[PDB]
RNA sequence: CUAGUCGAUAGAAUAAUGUAGGUAAGGGAAGUCGGCAAAUUAGAUCCGUAACUUCGGGAUAAGGAUUGGCUCUGAAGAUUG
RNA sequence: GUAACAGGCAAGGUGUUGUAAGUGGUUGAGCAGCUGCCAUACUGCGAUCCACUGAAGCUUAUCCUUUGCUUGAUGAUUCGA
C-alpha cells in the first residue's frame, strides 16, 4: 500500500487509503460468474452461498 | 470592509481637528439568543465543568449543532432530557442542579446560540458557543443565567461605541504553500539550479538533523489568531419599522442624514446583503467571506491616548464593491444620470398599457 | 460493420482525386462492402454510393478588390513599402527601358 | 533635525542611487541619492527617500563646482503615490530635490514648481522659497 | 471634500481617486485609474462618449 | 409522463469557466452532458450532432457564452439496457437569449 | 488550396517546487566574479554623419523626420499615325 | 418539508468595456454615369461623422436580490451501553 493515495470511500474498512481496482475486480466477477455457473450444476442455491475461501498466487512473469 | 471618514480628535498629534479616512470593518450579529447554563469547579488540574442545566424548548436551527445529518434523522435531541421541566422536579431534578451552582462552583459560563437563519446564507445550522458571565457574586450568576434562559441578547447591551474589542477566528486559506510564501523568505538567484524559492541550507552538518526553527513548506491559511484591540466605531441596529421603515443612522449620520444602510450598491460582495444589527470595528479581524468571529471584551487596560478616545464619524461610503462606487445611494445615479434606455423608457411602454388598462375597462 | 480501408483506397485511385475527397455513402456500407474490384466499384460510382466530394473554394474575391485599389494607388504609401527602391523596381530595368525607348 | 508633530510615513520612492531633478537655480542640474538619512537598515535592502526626507546627494551633470562633491539635499517631489492622511494619494510628474546646508537652510533662491506638503512641514526654510506649497 | 473628476465630470466622495501634481503647479484629481491612465495618453474629453463633456455636447 | 421534452438556456461561460482556454471547448460538451443529467435524470446523454457543429464554430478556444438547448427524455427503444431512459438534446437558434423564460411545453 | 494526418496512454483537479512563456508601481545595475539572463533598436523613403585611415573604408557611425485608412491629382510607355 | 426548502433558468441590482447590428441622415474629402434646356438631379460612388444610443456586449463560474417560470425525496455501508 506505498504509495497508494487516500481517499473516502475507504473509511468503511477503516484503513485510509485504497484504490478502484477495475479489471482486477473484472477477472472477479468473470470468476465468480463461473463458480455460481458449477453451482448450479450440483443444485445448490445460489442466493446462500458465501465466498468461503478466495486466494491469489503468483505466475511466471512474462 | 467599508472606509469611513471621521474627524480626528487628539492632542498635540498632527491629525488634531482634522479630517482622515478610515477603514473599517463590518460584522453582521443578529441577536444570540441564551439557552443554558454551565458552572465549573477548581481542581488542582484546572477547572472542570460540573454541571450543565439547559433551557427546555431550542429553536431547529439550533439543535442542529447535535447533528451531522438532519434531514435525515428524527429530530430526537433534546427530545427526552428536556422533560426535565415538566415533571416534579422542584425536589428531584433541576432545582438541584441550580443549587450546585451556589456552592461549589466559582466560573460561571452561558450558553447561547447565534440566530444565523437571519444571516441569510445557506448555512442553516448555528453556533453554539460558552459566554463567561463577569457580574460579581455568583448567586448573581446563577440568577441572571435563570432569568434569560430561552431569551434573546442582543449586541447593544454586550458593547458599546469606543470600547476596544478583540477578535477571535480562524485566518483565510492559502493552502499548501511554499517557502517564500509562508516564512516570507528571500528568493536565490535567476542562476540557481533544482528550485530558487527555496531555502538553501536547512542546518549545520551537527546537530545532525534539522530542527523545527528552519523554514519548510508548513502552513499558510486557516491559523487560529487572535487579534488585540480593534475599536468600535458603530454599532448598527439595522432592521425595520419602529413605526415605519426605519434605516437611518445605519450608514447615515449627522452630517449626510441620507438614511440608506451599510449595504453597499449591489451587496456585499460575497459576504452578504447586511439587515440585521451590526459591530463596526476599525480595520481588518482575520478570515474569509461570512467568518465567525467572535468578539471578546478587552482583558487589558486602555490608556494609550489613541486607544480612549471616542469619535464620531462623519461619512460612511456606501457606494459599490464590486467595481469601483461612482454613486452612493440607487437614486443618486438620478442626480447624474436620468432616463437609461430601461424603466425609464419602459415606463412609457407600461403607461401606455395601464392606460390600455384603462382603456379596458371603458 | 467491416472496414472499408480497401472499399476507400480503390475509391480514391479510380476517381483520382485523393481520400481526402471521396465520400463513400454512409448508410449503404453493407452494401459497399460486399465490392472488391474496380469494376465493381465504377457501379457503385455511377450510381450515387461513392461521390467526388468538390474543391474549397479558395475564392479570388479580394484578391481582386485589392489590386483594383492598387491601381488607384490605395495601398503603396511608405508605411507598406517594405523593399529597397530597388527590389521593388530595379533601376537597371529602368535604365534599360528607357534606353530602347529613345 | 526639527521634525514637528508626527510625520506619518508616506511611501519612498528614490532608492539609492536614483536621479532627481535639482529644483534649485543653483545650478545643479542632477542629483544623485548617495545615502538617505535617517536609515538604520536591514541586510540586502537599500535606503531610499520619501518626501522632506533629507538625503546625500551628488550632482552628477550640473555645474563645475558641485559636480565630484558629497553635499546633503531634501526631496520635495516624488513620482511614486503616497497616502496622505486623508485618504489622498498624491504623486507628482517628476522627482526633485534642493540643495541644503546640514542645518536645513537652502542653497539658492527659488523653486520651481510644487514643493510637496510634506517637505513644506519639516523645512520652513524651503517653505518659505516655494511657489505653491502642495 | 466632494472633488471633481478632471478627465470625466463626476464627483468623488473622499477617498476614491488618485490625484496627480504637475509640475506647472496644478492638482488634478481623477475618479478613477481609467479616467488617469485616458488622460495621460491624451484622450481629450470632449470625444470619448461616456463622458460629462461629451454629455454637454448635446 | 417520463417523455417531456423541455427547452431552456444554459448559461454557458457558467461552467466552462476556470479552465484554460483551448481545453475548452470539448470541455463545453462534458459540460453539456452534466447539464442534462441534473435536468432529465437520465444517464444516456446523447447530443444531436448539429448541437456539436454549432460549439465547435467558432474554434476550440471561443465558446458561445449562452446555448438555447432542447432536451428529449425518451424512453431507451431497443438496447435492452439498464437506462430505461436517455435524453437527446437538440439545438435550438434563437436570434436574443434575453426574456427567454426556460419552459417545458414542447408538444413537438 | 491539392494531396496527408489528428498517431504521440487517457480522464479528473489545478497545491508546493520546477521546465517553458508573459507582465509589473517607483528607482534603474544598487545585483554580480562579470549586465549572465532579460530588456531596448530593427523594414522603407528623405535628411545627416564625427575621430581616425593602408584613402579603399570608418558608416547602417552618431542624430533626426516620415509611414494607416479614404477620395483625388501629376509623371513614366506600346501599336496604330 | 408535496417544498420552512433547493438546484437550473429568468428578471432586477451592481459593475466593466465605451456607443451594437439595423435602417435613416444636409456629416463627408472629393470623383463620376447623367449632369440634362428647362425644372437644375440621383446616387450604384465614398474613410469618416450623426440620430435612434450611457447603446450593446459580458456580468458567478468562489457577486448581490427574489410573491417570476421550472424542477425534485424514490440510495449504499457499518454501528449499543
Amino acid at each position: 500500500n506505498g504509495g497508494v493515495g487516500r481517499c473516502a470511500q475507504a473509511k468503511q474498512w477503516k484503513t485510509t487509503q485504497g484504490r478502484w481496482p477495475k479489471k482486477s475486480a473484472e477477472f472477479l466477477l468473470q470468476l465468480l460468474r463461473n463458480a455460481e455457473a458449477n453451482a448450479d450444476c450440483k443444485g445448490l442455491d445460489a442466493d446462500r452461498l458465501v465466498v468461503h475461501h478466495i486466494q491469489v498466487n503468483r505466475a511466471q512473469c512474462l | 470592509m467599508t472606509h469611513i471618514v471621521r474627524e480626528a480628535d487628539r492632542p498635540g498629534s498632527k491629525i488634531n481637528k482634522k479630517e482622515v479616512v478610515e477603514a473599517v470593518t463590518v460584522l453582521e450579529t443578529p441577536p444570540m439568543i441564551v439557552v443554558g447554563a454551565v458552572g465549573y469547579i477548581e481542581t488542582p488540574f484546572g477547572l472542570r465543568a460540573l454541571v450543565n442545566v439547559w433551557a427546555q424548548h431550542l429553536s431547529e436551527e439550533c439543535r442542529r449543532r447535535f447533528y451531522k445529518n438532519w434531514y435525515k434523522s428524527k429530530k430526537k435531541a433534546f427530545t427526552k432530557a428536556s422533560k426535565k421541566w415538566t415533571d416534579d422536579l422542584g425536589k428531584k431534578s433541576i432545582e438541584n442542579d441550580f443549587r450546585k451552582m451556589l456552592r461549589y462552583c466559582k466560573v460561571i459560563r452561558v450558553i447561547a446560540h447565534s440566530q444565523i437563519r437571519l444571516i441569510k446564507q445557506r448555512q442553516k445550522k448555528a453556533h453554539v458557543m460558552e459566554i463567561q458571565l463577569n457580574g460579581g457574586s455568583i448567586e448573581d450568576k446563577v440568577k441572571w443565567a435563570r432569568e434569560h434562559l430561552e431569551k434573546p441578547i442582543q449586541v447593544s447591551n454586550v458593547f458599546g461605541q469606543d470600547e476596544m474589542i478583540d477578535c477571535v477566528g480562524v485566518t483565510k486559506g492559502k493552502g499548501f504553500k511554499g517557502v517564500t510564501s509562508r516564512w516570507h523568505t528571500k528568493k536565490l538567484p535567476r542562476k540557481t539550479h533544482k528550485g530558487l524559492r527555496k531555502v538553501a541550507c536547512i542546518g549545520a552538518w551537527h546537530p545532525s538533523r534539522v530542527s523545527t526553527t528552519v523554514a519548510r513548506a508548513g502552513q499558510k491559511g486557516y491559523h487560529h489568531r487572535t487579534e488585540i484591540n480593534k475599536k468600535i466605531y458603530r454599532i448598527g441596529a439595522g432592521i425595520h419599522t419602529k413605526d415605519g421603515k426605519v434605516i437611518k443612522n445605519n450608514a447615515s449620520t449627522e452630517y449626510d442624514l441620507t438614511d440608506k444602510s451599510i449595504t453597499p450598491m449591489g451587496g456585499f460582495p460575497h459576504y452578504g446583503e447586511v439587515n440585521n444589527d451590526f459591530v463596526m470595528i476599525k480595520g481588518c479581524c482575520i478570515g474569509s467571506k461570512k467568518r465567525i468571529i467572535t468578539l471578546r471584551k478587552s482583558l487589558l487596560k486602555h490608556t494609550k491616548r489613541s486607544a480612549l478616545e471616542q469619535i464620531k464619524l462623519k461619512f460612511i461610503d456606501t457606494s459599490s464593491k464590486m467595481g469601483h462606487g461612482r454613486f452612493q445611494t440607487p437614486a443618486d445615479k438620478l442626480a447624474f444620470m436620468g432616463p437609461l434606455k430601461k424603466d425609464r423608457l419602459k415606463e412609457e411602454a407600461a403607461a401606455t398599457t395601464a392606460a390600455a388598462a384603462a382603456a379596458t375597462t371603458t | 460493420m467491416s472496414s472499408l480501408k480497401l472499399q476507400k483506397r480503390l475509391a480514391a485511385s479510380v476517381l483520382r482525386c485523393g481520400k481526402k475527397k471521396v465520400w463513400l455513402d454512409p448508410n449503404e456500407i453493407n452494401e459497399i462492402a460486399n465490392t472488391n474490384s474496380r469494376q465493381n466499384i465504377r457501379k457503385l460510382i455511377k450510381d450515387g454510393l461513392i461521390i467526388k466530394k468538390p474543391v474549397v473554394v479558395h475564392s479570388r474575391y479580394r484578391v481582386r478588390k485589392n489590386t483594383e485599389a492598387r491601381r488607384k494607388g490605395r495601398h503603396c504609401g511608405f508605411g507598406k513599402r517594405k523593399g529597397t527602391a530597388n527590389a521593388r523596381m530595379p533601376t537597371k530595368l529602368l535604365w534599360m527601358q528607357r534606353q530602347r525607348v529613345l | 533635525g526639527g521634525t514637528a508633530g508626527g510625520k506619518f510615513r508616506i511611501s519612498l520612492g528614490l532608492p539609492v542611487g536614483a536621479v532627481m531633478n535639482c529644483a534649485d537655480n543653483t545650478g545643479a542640474k542632477n542629483l544623485y541619492v548617495i545615502a538617505v538619512h535617517g536609515i538604520r537598515g536591514r541586510l540586502n535592502r537599500l535606503p531610499a527617500a520619501g518626501v522632506g526626507d533629507m538625503f546625500v546627494a551628488t550632482v552628477k551633470k550640473g555645474k563645475p563646482e558641485l559636480r565630484k562633491k558629497v553635499m546633503p539635499a531634501v526631496v520635495i517631489r516624488q513620482r511614486k503615490p503616497f497616502r496622505r492622511r486623508d485618504g489622498v494619494f498624491i504623486y507628482f510628474e517628476d522627482n526633485a530635490g534642493v540643495i541644503v546646508n546640514n542645518k536645513g537652510e537652502m542653497k539658492g533662491s527659488a523653486i520651481t514648481g510644487p514643493v510637496a506638503k510634506e517637505c513644506a512641514d519639516l523645512w520652513p526654510r524651503i517653505a518659505s522659497n516655494a511657489s505653491s506649497i502642495a | 471634500k466632494i472633488g471633481l473628476c478632471a478627465f470625466s465630470g463626476y464627483k468623488i466622495y473622499p477617498g476614491h481617486g488618485k490625484t496627480m501634481v504637475k509640475i506647472d503647479g496644478k492638482s488634478f484629481t481623477f475618479l478613477d485609474k481609467k479616467c488617469e491612465r485616458s488622460y495621460l495618453m491624451k484622450r481629450n474629453p470632449r470625444k470619448v462618449t461616456w463622458t460629462v463633456l461629451y454629455r454637454r455636447k448635446h | 409522463n417520463e417523455v417531456v421534452t423541455r427547452e431552456c438556456t444554459i448559461h454557458l461561460a457558467k461552467r466552462v469557466h476556470n479552465i484554460g482556454f483551448k481545453k475548452r471547448a470539448p470541455r463545453a460538451i462534458k459540460e453539456i452532458r452534466k447539464f442534462a443529467e441534473r435536468e432529465m435524470g437520465t444517464t444516456d446523454v446523447r447530443i444531436d450532432t448539429r448541437l456539436n457543429k454549432h460549439i465547435w464554430s467558432k474554434g476550440i478556444r471561443s465558446t458561445p457564452f449562452r446555448i438555447r438547448v432542447r432536451l428529449a427524455r425518451r424512453r431507451n427503444d431497443d438496447e435492452d439496457s439498464p437506462n430505461k431512459l436517455y435524453t437527446y438534446v437538440t439545438y435550438v437558434p434563437v436570434s436574443t437569449f434575453k426574456n427567454l423564460q426556460t419552459e417545458n411545453v414542447e408538444s413537438s
